[PDB]
């Protein structure tokens, strides 16, 4: 039947989640299981074994956090479908499985039994009524209210750029590049054992996590900054101790404008959009450079956008109007346009029927992926 | 026009029988799917066991 | 905006419209 | 469905169609009930817009009355 | 003109016919195929009980 | 039942229609069917899949453009009724097919079929009541004041040369070759690959088209400018790059004045129209040297007056007095000679009523062919 | 005074050379340029900073690969004089460039700026005595002996056919498409990335080009075998992994047969073949259908050119012969052509001489392109 449906936004180290015909989503809380890794002895001691939700960072010198999906490809699935079954635990929704439609986002171009194995589990775990995956750029184009731009995002794990001209998405111009937050992290994690920090351990990761997301801020000319010493932030952590972070505060978000750094042939994310609108026809260029739409947490950078627009100005044609719209709830824009398009009786229009997944299997949404 | 009459009434009646026909194939394809169904349950049944 | 404060991570004092200057 | 009814019945309800989505169209072509889109544009209340968009049936409605 | 109205007629309803009857009756194997599948089946899972 | 005939130019180019008495033609949208390329995702997007005149412009990047007429030769007559829907719709004039008498042009020499389906689909599809089908010829004598002349039109698919004298013409004289505006175009965009710039969507075509009617032009001497290897004279692309051309604006004209480039043993524009003259009577030559009009879009490059001027001035014997009478309205002279004709009175007569075609058919088409 | 001339066959991909008069390549190596990606830190390391020829396969995953030649234009001039130096080194020919005549090899329809370039680079860096440039269709002609034939070929980055009947070329029945090996092999990484696998490595995608040769066949009904879950078939990789390639085995290759796989609008290897043959005269095609010559590294796959025996006669007119003659040296036809060609006594007065060049310049070897 049709209930009130969920949207569910698979975010390569945050999930997003609640019910469509909402405006926010209430149900945010980092993506990864935490099981302990100390010895019990007092009685009365904590609950369960797992520790997905708002407790694992309540108490996370406890945990060994796993993170379920690299690079937006999930690696352990029992772990999915264990934050799965508490999204619609009772802390976080309270509905049952077999309940609502479900709005399950997806990273683009991602492996063809990622899609299939996902059917599977929301299919034979759960038994959702109906379930639809689509990409996140177009739901940032639903939150923008547009029709027109080049989505061009960076989740924790996945940065890509999807230029969408009038609805209509053009598949041969997506470019994806697997560079995102978890790799600013880490290379910001190996600067501060440089740094005589060694932080190693899983929760010294989310800690490394709270630094990238609190002291980096990008770099306007990286050379300019970088024969002149700078603030070098201090940061305290939890334990009351003292770091201290130098140059690395701009050098640690280099990594997604040039993958050099951590020695890997790639792009950079001004060589993604760059590229995703190149890839695309002549005729829509010019649109496109003046439609940039930007989501995704690792954008969030301070001075980011600003050497985002010398990058793509040096690199566009001359004199074309490049202008880039990056909203405040770039974070929660796949969300609020899952909600927006899960709010749609197209979308009843649109989904996959339980049924239809039985008679079919991986077909059936391998047909219906756009 | 009686040969337009009768083949009217020649190419309707085959098509009539097109119905029917198209009709017992369309049954047994979703006899098909039924039973794909059904071989899958029986999997699920042999795996439990 | 209170439904623009009550999440944990949004763009606080940023400019929202990145675009270059005129005189084409 | 006009399998049932007199042909007359249906004349007039597809007529009716046409006024009525004619003037329903009068309705939302007023610079007022455009105007509350607007704004709910500008306070990016997206949800209604959109649906207001594409969930109206209004389209293919007019469309095929006329 | 009306005489190759009456080909035209024919042959595509007739095809069609046979068509239809080469579909149907090749699922009509299937299902004697498929049936054969369900006794195999009712007798792993009957034999497994 | 008619009121205000409805004149259509069916130009393998562009479609110029209005009602008759116009001064002006009304709508002038180009030739070709737009379908998308590129899937729809987003809901709310561009609506329906056939693209026609000035929606297809706007969004010419997200379509893939089908010409139905080619060298004034139907292809596909599903296009062909689809552009004709067009022209009657609600964007285009808000008739009915049914209510107005249709005077719709054609290249002379075509074949019968041409005849005969076009009045199938205006008797048929369109239950128009009078269809009077024309000559590409005559109209442009109507529309320039004469009545004795050369019309030497070069339209986007097919140049002819028809000699016409005090309202009589002359069908043995009229020559014909398949060589136009498309063959400009095509050869163009061979020049441009030749010079390093490849073009093969369909979409992309028009933008050969753009820099052929912004471009080029033609060189009074084919060899003054041949070895002299000129500059290189830049133009800008829609989306904000750069082409340099210099010897392609000038040597991919020259295909009208000699087809040989293309591979193709036939006569240039020139040895169209003087053969057209020398093979009329001996007393007719003078008057039609000295009455030679021009029309269609071909005839629109720089120096083409020119060079027209001395080719038919090498080819006709000495000191004949030659005069090219060379109208502002070469694009709409068909169009506005339409207009002329159908507001008369004895196109009444000229006409063909539907009763006619249904006790007939094609045959009172050819009956009234002149 | 002369010597033995050198025939540096060129390729988008693969670059042969070899003395003329012979009858194998002696000296064949891949047209890439591979400098490190690493550091160099120890003392006696590989010195050079450009490695091309066996030693950068041999150390492919230490180098950062780029190929300097894409669809057959040279896009970096710099590159191809390391490339060309290193046919003149003291590994491939140990001679000097200032002692022997070169026979360079192009495709056709090619930018006139490669071949001034390649002038100047083979009569200003490499003093030169005599240079020929000539096509690719001609020379497999001359090495199979025939002396009429179509020469379909497939080169890593360029599909074109050059109809030639009794050794006259018709320059204007020639289709050249810029979809070949290297863009198969780039849309095998795509789907080998759909697969879950990633190869973003430029260095590996010789992996992808091994892949490629090697375990890729063309299916003659594409989709009724789409339909069928293959096998999915295990390849082994140079590292010792192992990888089931499944499906994107022989999809892949069909997108020489079907570029709307790569969203290029744009004909396939089969429209190339049966348009080129069209587009020459009405008297030449039974013998044009007869003489089918494939040539290019590209026609090689399993079943390739019974697929094309398929599609050709599905666009041929009925019942008329076709014979895809196929040799087992087409990889090398080109270059033992050139070898047959250079060999010959009018090649003394085919070329360009160096004086030639001096006095002239590009006008010269621009006179002789045939
Ligand atoms: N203020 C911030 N500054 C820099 N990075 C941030 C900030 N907030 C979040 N991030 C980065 O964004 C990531 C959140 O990933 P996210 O974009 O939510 O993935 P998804 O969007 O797919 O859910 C965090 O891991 C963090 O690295
Ligand atoms: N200003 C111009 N200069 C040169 N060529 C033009 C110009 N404008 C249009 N053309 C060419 O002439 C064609 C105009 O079509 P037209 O001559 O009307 O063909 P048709 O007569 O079949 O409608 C265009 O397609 C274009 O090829
Ligand atoms: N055995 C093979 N099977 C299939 N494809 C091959 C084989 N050998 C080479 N190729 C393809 O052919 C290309 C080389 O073709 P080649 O004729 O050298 O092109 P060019 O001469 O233009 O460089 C390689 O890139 C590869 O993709």
């Amino acid at each position: 039947i049709a209930n009130q449906p969920v949207v569910i936004d698979n975010g390569s180290g945050v999930i997003k989640a609640g019910f469509a015909g909402d405006q926010i989503p209430k149900y945010c809380f980092p993506n990864y299981v935490g099981r302990p890794k100390h010895v019990r002895v007092m009685a009365g001691a904590l609950e369960g074994d797992i520790f997905i939700g708002p407790k694992a960072e309540e108490h996370r010198g406890l945990l060994s956090i796993r993170y379920p999906m690299e690079h937006g490809i999930v690696k352990d699935w029992n772990d999915m479908e264990r934050i799965w079954q508490y999204v619609y635990s009772k802390d976080q929704l309270q509905t049952f499985s077999e309940e609502h439609p479900v709005l399950l986002t997806e990273a683009p171009l991602n492996p063809r039994k990622n899609r299939e194995r996902a059917a599977e589990v929301f299919f034979e775990t759960f038994n959702v009524p109906a379930l639809f995956i689509s990409m996140q750029a177009v739901l940032s184009l639903y939150a923008t209210g547009r029709t027109t731009g080049v989505v061009l995002d960076s989740g924790d794990g996945v940065t890509h750029a999807v230029p969408i001209y009038e609805g209509f998405a053009m598949p041969h111009s997506i470019m994806r590049i697997d560079i995102a937050g978890r790799d600013v992290s880490r290379f910001l994690r190996l600067y501060l054992r440089k740094e005589g920090y060694d932080f190693h351990s899983s929760s010294e990761f989310e800690i490394v996590k709270a630094i990238k997301e609190r002291a980096c801020y990008l770099s306007i000319n990286p050379q300019k900054d970088e024969t002149l010493e700078t603030e070098k932030a201090q940061y305290y952590l939890p334990d009351g101790s003292t770091i201290e972070i130098g140059p690395s505060r701009f050098r640690a978000p280099e990594l997604l404008f040039r993958p050099d750094l951590i020695g890997e042939e790639s792009e950079g994310i001004h060589e993604v959009l760059v590229f995703a609108i190149q890839k695309s026809d002549m005729d829509l260029r010019r649109t496109l450079f003046s439609n940039i739409v930007l989501s995704g947490g690792s954008t969030l950078f301070k001075g980011f956008g600003d050497r985002l627009l010398s990058e793509v100005k040096k690199l566009a044609p001359k004199d074309v109007k490049i202008r880039i719209s990056a909203p405040q709830e770039r974070l929660y824009s796949t969300w609020i346009g899952g909600s927006i398009l899960a709010s749609l009786d197209t979308f009843k229009k649109m989904w996959v029927s339980k049924k239809e997944y039985e008679e079919d299997g991986a077909r059936s949404i391998h047909r219906k992926t756009f | 026009r009686e040969k337009t009459r009768a083949v009217q009434e020649l190419s309707e009646q085959n098509q009539r029988l097109l119905d029917q026909l198209s009709r017992a194939s369309e049954v047994e394809r979703q006899l098909s799917m039924q039973v794909h169904a059904l071989k899958e349950d029986f999997r699920e049944k042999n795996s439990s066991t | 905006d209170p439904k623009y404060a009550d999440l944990p991570g949004i763009a606080r004092n940023e400019p929202d419209v990145y675009e270059t200057s005129d005189l084409p | 469905d006009p399998a049932s009814g007199t042909a007359l019945q249906e004349i007039s309800f597809w007529l009716n169609l046409e006024r009525a989505l004619y003037r329903i169209q009068e309705k939302r072509e007023s610079p007022e009930v455009l105007l509350t889109l607007d704004i709910l544009k500008h306070g990016k209340r997206f949800h209604a817009t959109v649906s207001f968009d594409t969930d109206t049936g209004l389209k293919q409605a007019l469309e095929t009355v006329n | 003109e009306k005489t190759r109205a009456v080909q035209e007629l024919s042959e595509q309803n007739q095809r069609l016919l046979d068509q239809l009857s080469r579909a149907s009756e090749v699922e009509r194997q299937l299902s004697m195929q498929v049936h054969a599948l369900k006794e195999d089946f009712r007798e792993k899972n009957s034999s497994t009980n």
